[PDB]
């Protein structure tokens, strides 16, 4: 499991060389924009369960097939069930933002969830539109564009913690596709 | 790796929660230490074969019995190949300066490294005495800081207490 | 429209404009749009209440919302006469109190929740601080809010996958010394000549040594091929003429107790520069 | 396979849902450039026998273990073998440049080449040094004027370099 | 007089017009007493002091070949 | 109690080795957020009979329904019982304030929080609405700092987000 | 316009020599500056109606005496041009926000203030008085940030003491 | 004289118009890409000693009745003048580009310099040989694209900051004809 110093460590381990001068650009304006990346972090926290009920809600009242009798989100546990899996799903995501690196959502959460669903008779489609509400919540959770909640942030540009956050969420869906 | 984010995120998800309060505050420090531990990393980056030469030759004049035959510096292929861990290890500890953590450390040098030295015959008192040179030719403000000396040379005491 | 000061700030818009809760509605033109509101409901006589979104709600509008809105102004009308209220008069912050309804002027009723202070028209929460402001002429309340009042019912078709998820374009970070001396190596070899080695980088000193014995430049150049016949008697000049220098006065400088040494030997290969030459600045030939 | 202007429309199906015209000026935009896409992939199947050929000398002078007699670029068999997958995956990562996503190139070229390098035994890590080397030459080798218009084509090269860390991990 | 100037338009009027900037240059040097007219040094190391700079200041008023120029008359 | 230093040293002592240089670096943070989460605490602990009276109210005046026979607040016993309760829980947060972590919340307030409530008949919402109250009264300047504010509404969402 | 570009050029230019690495490094202090300093410029530019609106009252609530018969505001289009002069100062200050100096303000307000202000009666402590009104007013976080709030009441405070 | 953010000030002055956010967007612009117009003036006033003796040497040798006697460049004093003024207009060039606006040009040194060399028998066809030769040196070595001297840049574009000194080239071109 590698963060954002890792990934420059294991870059320059194939090297054999030492970091420092060109490759320390990079850290230095991590560890200047860090106070932005843990204020985006405790946005979306503090905000999970409002986020994993609307997604799912979402996703049943868009395809209202899920909900009929021998859908896959029909009785009582399968919907425990997707709650659950749209949860996880977030929280790993929120892992991969805190570290700066999605190398933690690769291994512990993608790696053999294609084949999972498969064997479930899990739709995938479903999944896709749940994963991109939450993306659309992240975002607008990130930026203070919420509409049915503001936050407090000192006044500032994030978008690069938007467009990463969003370049995790299309990553899961992909695994999954 | 063994660093501040890696260890409170593992905790988080051993306990199966989500990212509180303490694990945000515990990353402001790594924001705080940072200033301190990058510019000693630079430094030991711009600089290391220097430092690499100057401990090779502390531990054969610590140890001249090293170049009887027999022994384990014989030729100069034994003499290469120890210049040449010598510079793995100050490259691991590069390495750790930069992580925040002795994880580098852990898994590439230490991990497995006793029963390689006893195996190939390679006595880890002179592996350790050049580490030992190395903490003890640093001045305070002459080749780094204050802060970055006490994070350079706490890494070489973690080499040092590792490898006895 | 003109100027906020020429008569004071009595008129209408202009004592509007003295406040500076909602410069928007000025900034663009919807201070137009709700006129046209008052007129096609007959707002007027009836004592009505209004909600208005200060700035920075404003400027917290979603792009793929606010797309929208500059869009389809049939959306833009429906969301501000969502804003203007008849259903209990001109009412002040201490008649909102429980959970009801509004009525809009043309939107479905919308639920609101008064707790104190804390008052929330739906989507939205109603700032105390500048707020219950009644205007005796045209009677109506004003109520300054932190977020547009956005129903469900108008944002269905807005999504943040027509469009808008953020990406921020990665670039490059090469230097003109480097890409000078690769690009040499693009060009075929008989024509490149020696420029056609120049993508090697140097490498620490250690891996030119016995088990790797990695080759530098200077060995694919006929600068280390040259063994001439012919010599300098180094006896003809006069004394006083020839000049010698070693590189150091010293035992162990020399040579150190290892054979690490930089100047007797096969060691003197062994050092971390010297992997690369800038000999290919001659010529192609 | 897909080309840039298909992954929009495989992601607009998904949603059964028409191309709203901020993702029709993001493909306007792409359109736009388009000249000097095409002038970045002419300069790379220009000198591609170059690129490859430099790249090899350079990787054999600094590990020359792989032609040591037992090495695994030893013989003629094994050494034609290694001239011209860098060849391939050169014509993939054109392949993917002219297209602007890297479908075919996870498709036809890195897919299963992992497991293929691991059955053969032939070390991944010095593939990897490779495609580096391939990468900086061609890099280099893209920013030249020689003959075009003066302009800057920063965001080209920067996807050009990331078609080759894509390849260069995936074989690892 | 693009030095003593203050605003930007005083600057552009010297600029446009060169006998204002010969006389603003002047005007400012009777105002303040810095001229030679009104200079009195205080020791006698101080007076060889300024007859150094007013050696090189005459010396500009001949030629380059050390014909005497017509200015200084 | 989940906090900072509790964190590392149960993760030392699971894998049983010695303080390192990341545990340490994680208290420098501590060292760096306690002084505005103590200010937090303080100001809590100052005046907290006035936003205990004020949580309270906010929850009957949302649900007006609770004090009609057969519901949890019918005479004056279950309203009283309501505001303890309620103080209960900012006493919580006072102390989660103080900590540094999400302990004392987590096992005086919200383990086995939900049986309880279930059992007892007590909706969740109400033991919501007002801790939601409690968050949306929270002006920058006037009734503490900048970070006493986000460290404050950090707790209070956390709390928010255990009971629902 | 005194600004940071045209301070170092002039200086170079008087002395007749090419832009050295002072001069190079005077303008690199403008690129970290004018984060800052251009983050109030939007700012009071969008929300230019309400600050006028607010200081030309509180000039005639100091000094209620300006509206009698024979004083400077004795009837409706005398109070027009004064509010007209908040709003030219205001621009002032605006323009100095963007220039980085105190350019427009010492080339279109200052200059030649001192003569009209006293020929043609106008008092100078009720132009100070709305500068120093929005001077106080200025609230930290909400208004602006914080070096954009400094960045604007050292600009409104040069225009107090340059006009007093 | 003025600078690139006075310059749009006096055009606002003009109509008592706001700065605003539409006429940032030219500002915010000039500030993203500070660092290449400082690489770019630091290229020229490297070798604006070379470029003096480069330009004049090549007005000399297309036309020798400049050294011929009676010639405008046929003294020593004369010569130096004119050395003189190769210096002066590359000066108050690399001024201008450094302030991003021909201001400080055409009010300083090109203000009344015609009359001057009317006056004076200056040649105008020889001058502006002076000035082109100059203006293809600073095309040159912005660009990076000198035969003998190649500078250590950051990789990028920088065509634009060559456009810009070649409109004040010809700028002083047009004043001096
Ligand atoms: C006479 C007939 C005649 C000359 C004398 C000579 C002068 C000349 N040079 C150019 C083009 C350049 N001059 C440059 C100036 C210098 N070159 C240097 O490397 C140093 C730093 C400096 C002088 C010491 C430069 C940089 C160029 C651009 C190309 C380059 O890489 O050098 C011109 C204009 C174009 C041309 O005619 O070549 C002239 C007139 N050339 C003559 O013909
Ligand atoms: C720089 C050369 C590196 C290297 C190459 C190498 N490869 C092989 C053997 C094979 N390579 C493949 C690869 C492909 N087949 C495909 O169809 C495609 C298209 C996507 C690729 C990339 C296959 C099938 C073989 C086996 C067949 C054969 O080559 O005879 C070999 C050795 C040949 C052998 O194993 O007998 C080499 C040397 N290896 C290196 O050492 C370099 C790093
Ligand atoms: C130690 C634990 C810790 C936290 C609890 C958070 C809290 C936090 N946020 C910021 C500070 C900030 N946070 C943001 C982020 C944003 N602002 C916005 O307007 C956007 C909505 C959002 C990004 C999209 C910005 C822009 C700053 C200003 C400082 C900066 O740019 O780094 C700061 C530093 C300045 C300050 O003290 O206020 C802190 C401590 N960050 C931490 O380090
Ligand atoms: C570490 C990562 C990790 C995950 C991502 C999940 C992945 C996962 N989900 C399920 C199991 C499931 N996941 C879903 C979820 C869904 N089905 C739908 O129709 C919706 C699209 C979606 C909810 C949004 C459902 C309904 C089940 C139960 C299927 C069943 O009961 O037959 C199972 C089988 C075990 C079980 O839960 O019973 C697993 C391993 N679990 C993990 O450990
Ligand atoms: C028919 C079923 C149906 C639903 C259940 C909702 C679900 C829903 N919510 C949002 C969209 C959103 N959902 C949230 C989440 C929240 N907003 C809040 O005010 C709370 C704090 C939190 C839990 C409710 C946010 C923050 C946004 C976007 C911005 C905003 O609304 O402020 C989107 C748009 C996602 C996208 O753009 O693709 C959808 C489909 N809408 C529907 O059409
Ligand atoms: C990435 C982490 C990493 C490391 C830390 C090193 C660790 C390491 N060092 C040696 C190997 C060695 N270390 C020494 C050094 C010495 N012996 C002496 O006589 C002196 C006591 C001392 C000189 C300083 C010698 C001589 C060998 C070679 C042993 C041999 O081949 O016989 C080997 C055996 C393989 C080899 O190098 O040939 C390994 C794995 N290598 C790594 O890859
Ligand atoms: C980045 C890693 C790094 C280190 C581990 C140290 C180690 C170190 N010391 C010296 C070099 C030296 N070190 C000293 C020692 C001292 N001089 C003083 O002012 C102090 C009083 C005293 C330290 C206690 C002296 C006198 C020299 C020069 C003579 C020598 O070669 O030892 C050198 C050679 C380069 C140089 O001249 O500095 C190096 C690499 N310095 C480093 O840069
Ligand atoms: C361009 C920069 C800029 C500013 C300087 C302010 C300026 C400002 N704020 C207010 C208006 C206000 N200003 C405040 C702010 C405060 N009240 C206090 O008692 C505290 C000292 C301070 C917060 C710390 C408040 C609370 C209001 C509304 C009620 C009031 O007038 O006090 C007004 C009166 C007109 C209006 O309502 O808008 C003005 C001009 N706003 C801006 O956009
Ligand atoms: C067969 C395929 C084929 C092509 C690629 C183009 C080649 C080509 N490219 C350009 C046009 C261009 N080519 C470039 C490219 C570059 N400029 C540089 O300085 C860089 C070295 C390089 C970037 C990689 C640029 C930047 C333009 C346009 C000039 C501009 O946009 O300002 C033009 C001029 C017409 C136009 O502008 O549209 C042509 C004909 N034509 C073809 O028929
Ligand atoms: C140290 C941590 C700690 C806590 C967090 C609380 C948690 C808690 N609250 C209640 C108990 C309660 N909580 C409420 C509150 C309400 N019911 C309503 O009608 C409204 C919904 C709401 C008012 C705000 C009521 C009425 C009871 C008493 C239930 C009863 O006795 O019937 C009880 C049952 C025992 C009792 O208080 O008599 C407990 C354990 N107590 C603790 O010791
Ligand atoms: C320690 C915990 C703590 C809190 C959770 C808050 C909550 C809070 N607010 C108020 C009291 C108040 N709170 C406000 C609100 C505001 N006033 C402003 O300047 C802002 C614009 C706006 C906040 C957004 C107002 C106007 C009052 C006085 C009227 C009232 O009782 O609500 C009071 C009564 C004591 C007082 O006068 O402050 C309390 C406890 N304050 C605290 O001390
Ligand atoms: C570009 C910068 C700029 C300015 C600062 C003003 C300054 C200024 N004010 C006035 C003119 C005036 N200025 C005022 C203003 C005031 N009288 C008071 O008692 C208060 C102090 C203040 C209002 C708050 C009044 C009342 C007049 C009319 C006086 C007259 O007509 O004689 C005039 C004469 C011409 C005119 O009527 O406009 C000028 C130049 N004008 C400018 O062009
Ligand atoms: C502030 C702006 C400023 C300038 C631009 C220069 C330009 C300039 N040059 C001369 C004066 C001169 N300028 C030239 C220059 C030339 N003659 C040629 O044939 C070539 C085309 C060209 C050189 C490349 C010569 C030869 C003289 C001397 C004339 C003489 O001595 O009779 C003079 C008159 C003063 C004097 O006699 O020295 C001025 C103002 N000086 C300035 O102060
Ligand atoms: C005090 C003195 C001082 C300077 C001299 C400049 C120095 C300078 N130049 C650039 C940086 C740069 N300079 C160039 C310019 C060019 N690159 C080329 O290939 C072209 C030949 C040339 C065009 C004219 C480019 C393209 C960058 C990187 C992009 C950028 O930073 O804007 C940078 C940013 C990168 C870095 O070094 O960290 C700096 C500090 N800034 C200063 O503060």
């Amino acid at each position: 499991m590698l963060d954002a110093f890792s990934r420059v460590v294991v870059n320059s381990d194939a090297k054999a060389a030492y970091v420092g001068g060109s490759d320390l650009q990079a850290l230095k304006s991590f560890i200047a924009d860090g106070n932005k990346r843990l204020d985006a972090v405790n946005s979306i926290v503090s905000n999970a369960s409002c986020m994993v009920s609307d997604a799912v809600s979402g996703m049943i009242c868009e395809n209202p097939g899920l909900i009929s009798p021998g859908g896959n989100c029909y009785t009582n546990r399968r919907m425990a069930a997707c709650l659950r899996d749209g949860e996880i799903i977030l929280r790993y995501v929120s892992y991969a933002l805190l570290a700066g690196d999605a190398s933690v959502l690769e291994d512990r959460c993608l790696n053999g969830l294609k084949e999972t669903y498969i064997a479930l008779g899990v739709p995938t489609n479903s999944s896709i539109r749940a994963v991109s509400i939450m993306k659309a919540q992240a975002v607008a959770f990130i930026t203070n564009t919420a509409t049915e909640r503001k936050m407090s942030f000192a006044a500032g540009d994030c978008t690069s913690l938007a467009s990463e956050v969003a370049s995790y969420f299309d990553r899961v869906g992909a695994a999954i596709s | 790796m063994k660093s501040v984010i890696t260890t409170v995120v593992s905790a988080a998800d051993a306990a199966g929660r989500f990212p509180s309060n303490s694990d945000l505050e515990s990353i402001q420090g790594n924001i705080q230490r940072s200033a301190a531990r990058l510019e000693a990393a630079e430094k030991l980056a711009g600089n290391h074969e220097a430092v690499v030469k100057e401990a090779g030759d502390a531990c054969f004049a610590k140890y001249a019995y090293l170049k009887n035959p027999g022994e384990a510096g014989e030729n100069q292929e034994k003499i290469n190949k120890c210049y040449r861990d010598v510079d793995h290890y100050m490259r691991l500890v590069n390495y750790c300066l930069v992580v925040g953590g002795t994880g580098p450390l852990d898994e590439w040098g230490i991990a497995g490294a006793r029963e390689v030295y006893r195996t190939l015959n390679l006595p880890t008192s002179a592996y350790v005495a050049s580490i030992a040179y190395t903490r003890d030719r640093l001045c305070v403000p002459r080749d780094m800081s204050a802060q970055a000396g006490v994070e350079f040379s706490a890494y070489l005491d973690y080499l040092i207490n590792a490898l006895s | 429209a003109a100027k906020p000061y020429e008569s004071g700030y009595i008129a209408e818009d202009d004592f509007w404009r003295g406040r500076g809760i909602a410069a928007w509605v000025y900034a663009t033109g919807a201070n137009k749009v709700i006129a046209q509101i008052v007129k096609d409901f007959n707002l007027t006589d009836k004592k009505f209440m209004v909600f208005i979104p200060n700035d920075g709600a404003f400027a917290r509008l979603s792009p793929q919302l606010r797309k929208a809105m500059m869009e389809d102004s049939r959306l833009v009308y429906d969301m501000l006469a969502g804003h203007i209220f008849t259903s209990k008069g001109s009412a002040m912050l201490k008649d909102l109190q429980g959970a009801g309804y509004l009525q809009p002027a043309y939107g479905e009723a919308i639920g609101y929740v008064g707790t104190g202070r804390v008052i929330k028209i739906g989507n939205a929460q109603v700032i105390p601080e500048s707020s219950d402001i009644l205007r005796k002429n045209l009677g109506f309340s004003a109520h300054t809010l932190d977020t547009f009042i956005v129903p469900k019912a108008l944002t269905k078709k807005v999504s943040i996958e027509a469009g808008f998820s953020p990406v921020t374009p990665a670039k490059y970070v090469s230097t003109t010394k480097a890409d000078l001396r690769y690009v040499g190596a693009t060009k075929p070899a008989a024509v490149g000549g020696r420029r056609a080695m120049n993508l090697m980088k140097q490498q620490p000193f250690w891996m030119y040594g016995p088990p790797y014995n990695a080759v530098t430049q200077d060995e694919y150049e006929p600068i280390s091929a040259a063994a001439p016949k012919a010599f300098v008697d180094y006896q003809i000049f006069a004394p006083g003429t020839v000049k010698v220098s070693p590189d150091s006065v010293n035992a162990n400088e020399l040579n150190p107790v290892s054979g690490m040494s930089k100047y007797i030997g096969k060691t003197q290969k062994l050092v971390g520069d010297q992997g690369i030459s800038d000999r290919s600045d001659k010529l192609p030939m | 396979m897909l080309d840039a202007f298909a992954k929009v429309v495989a992601q607009a199906d998904a949603r059964g849902e028409f191309l709203s015209n901020t993702q029709i000026d993001a493909l306007s935009k792409m359109v736009k450039e388009g000249n000097q896409r095409l002038d970045i992939v002419n300069k790379v199947t220009s000198n591609a026998s170059a690129i490859v050929t430099n790249s090899a000398r350079a990787l054999f002078a600094e590990q020359p273990q792989l032609i040591q007699p037992g090495g695994n670029a030893y013989t003629s068999r094994r050494m034609a073998a290694c001239l011209r997958d860098m060849e391939i995956v050169l014509r993939y990562v054109s392949y993917a440049m002219i297209a602007g996503d890297s479908s075919v190139l996870d498709d036809r070229c890195l897919n299963g080449l992992r497991e293929t390098y691991q059955a053969l035994g032939t070390p991944g890590s010095s593939v990897a040094v490779a495609i580096q080397k391939m990468k900086d030459a061609s890099v280099a080798l893209a920013n030249d004027t020689t003959g075009t218009p003066i302009g800057d084509c920063s965001s080209l090269v920067a996807e050009l370099a990331g078609y080759f860390d894509r390849a260069a991990v995936s074989v690892v | 007089a693009l030095i003593l100037a203050q605003n930007d338009h005083q600057e552009k009027q010297y600029i446009k017009y060169p006998k204002l900037a010969a006389a603003a240059l002047m005007a400012s040097t009777e105002v303040t007493r810095a001229c030679q007219r009104y200079a009195v040094p205080e020791s006698i190391e101080e007076e060889f002091l300024a007859a150094s700079v007013d050696k090189v200041n005459k010396m500009r008023g001949t030629t380059a070949s050390g014909v005497y120029k017509s200015s200084c008359v």
